[PDB]
């Protein structure tokens, strides 16, 4: 129906703490995945740019 | 709970409603059945009375 696109940079480490229902500093303080969820996780490097 | 992050939680609470809700079921339908026994027995008080 309606599709929410939201991106941004993080550390190569910290990514697997962006899973749905974990913690760690980027789940904890800054971006959190809810607890019931549907979406993709869509990850890779950028360290050229 | 307090051991772990509920998401893992909500995965274990369940093996213990899963098993609580059970170990009721099995008393509920147990007493049902009993519940009949003395029904029976009750019916034969009216009997006999």
């Amino acid at each position: 129906t309606n599709v929410y696109a939201d991106s941004f940079v993080i550390r190569g480490d910290e990514v697997r703490q962006i899973a749905p229902g974990q913690t760690g500093k980027i789940a904890d303080y800054n971006y959190k995945l809810p607890d019931d969820f549907t979406g993709c996780v869509i990850a890779w490097n950028s360290n050229n740019l | 709970l307090s051991r772990l992050d509920k998401v893992e939680a909500e995965v274990q609470i369940d093996r213990l409603i899963t098993g609580r809700l059970q170990s009721l079921q099995t008393y509920v339908t147990q007493q049902l059945i009993r519940a009949a026994e003395i029904r029976a027995s009750a019916n034969l008080a009216a009997t006999k009375m």
